[PDB]
């Protein structure tokens, strides 16, 4: 059991396209608040990032109304996925 | 990634 | 011992300090802090939780 939801600074997007970069989390996250940080670690099976990316918000509550706006939607062109950083886990584990 | 706080082959457990 | 030294700030660390929040570059192996970086550390405790497949990159290992 737990709660039925819950919220954090930061927060987890994946499913992003290939040519998505750290400039775009931000513009693609500002209008539902102001973001602080932003953050995209290297996959070196092709020198890229691993399809996934993080950023991090001025307030708890402004990240679950980026969620709650983005979770399962098109950005690029394809779907991709929007979570606080704690209870996913990567497709690789 | 490699970490201080975690460096072992898989991070499970 | 004394040669260790931080690319992104004037700290450095112990060759047997663990319950530091630090990382490794993937590209030069090199350490950092999580203090002289636009981190923080509840995004350090993600980045820990990543497979090795991925891993972080200095201000240049991210470009060349
Ligand atoms: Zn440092
Ligand atoms: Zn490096």
């Amino acid at each position: 059991a737990g709660h039925m939801a819950t919220t954090k600074r930061v927060l987890y997007v994946g499913g992003l396209a290939e040519e998505v970069d750290d400039k775009v989390l931000h513009a693609a996250f500002i209008p539902f608040g102001d973001i602080t940080d932003i953050q995209i670690p290297l996959d070196y099976e092709t020198e890229k990032h691993r399809g996934f990316a993080f950023v991090e918000f001025e307030l708890a509550e402004d990240a679950a109304a980026a969620i709650d706006n983005m979770n399962e939607s098109e950005l690029f062109g394809r779907t991709i996925r929007v979570n606080l950083a704690k209870p996913m886990r990567i497709k690789e584990g | 990634a490699r970490t201080k706080q975690t460096a072992r082959k898989s991070t499970g457990g | 011992a004394k040669g260790n030294f931080c690319p992104l700030c004037d700290k450095c660390y112990d060759d047997d300090d663990y319950e530091s929040k630090m990382m490794q570059c993937g590209k030069c192996d090199r350490w950092v802090h999580s203090k002289c970086e636009n981190l923080s550390d509840e995004m350090y405790e993600i980045l820990s939780n990543l497979p090795e497949s991925v891993a972080y990159t200095c201000v240049n290992c991210t470009e060349r």
